[PDB]
């Protein structure tokens, strides 16, 4: 939700 | 005609700030090897994304609204086919997916 993934696919 | 005019303010919904915090996964092409998936392509066979949609939609290569719907619903099945349920992409996904649904189901006769 925020622009990018903390973890790809899985993590905001 | 004017139902693909209303596919186009669909995409351009679709692409726009409102709804942007969810939509940006799919803005282009998943690039499998940057994000570390590299069965991607392994699992889903005909990648789709919004940028691809919208040079269809600019190069009139959809022949109707029926045309696009499947591309935008290809998409998102493939959202769903590679990721499990509970991943935020899914979320993500559903959320885009109920804004297509629900404007798409208001096509002009
Ligand atoms: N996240």
């Amino acid at each position: 939700w925020y622009g990018y993934w903390k973890v790809p696919k899985r993590k905001c | 005609s004017e139902q693909l005019k209303h596919c186009n303010g669909i995409l351009k919904e679709l692409l726009s700030k409102k709804h942007a915090a969810y939509a940006w996964p799919f803005y282009k092409p998943v690039d499998a090897s940057a994000l570390g998936l590299h069965d991607y392509h392994d699992i889903i066979k005909h990648p789709m994304d919004l940028s691809t949609v919208k040079r269809k939609m600019e190069n009139r290569d959809y022949r109707d609204a029926q045309e696009f719907a499947a591309d935008v619903r290809l998409m998102f099945s493939n959202c769903y086919k590679y990721n499990p349920p509970d991943h935020d992409v899914v979320a993500m996904a559903r959320k885009l997916q109920d804004v297509f649904e629900f404007r798409y189901a208001k096509m002009p006769d």
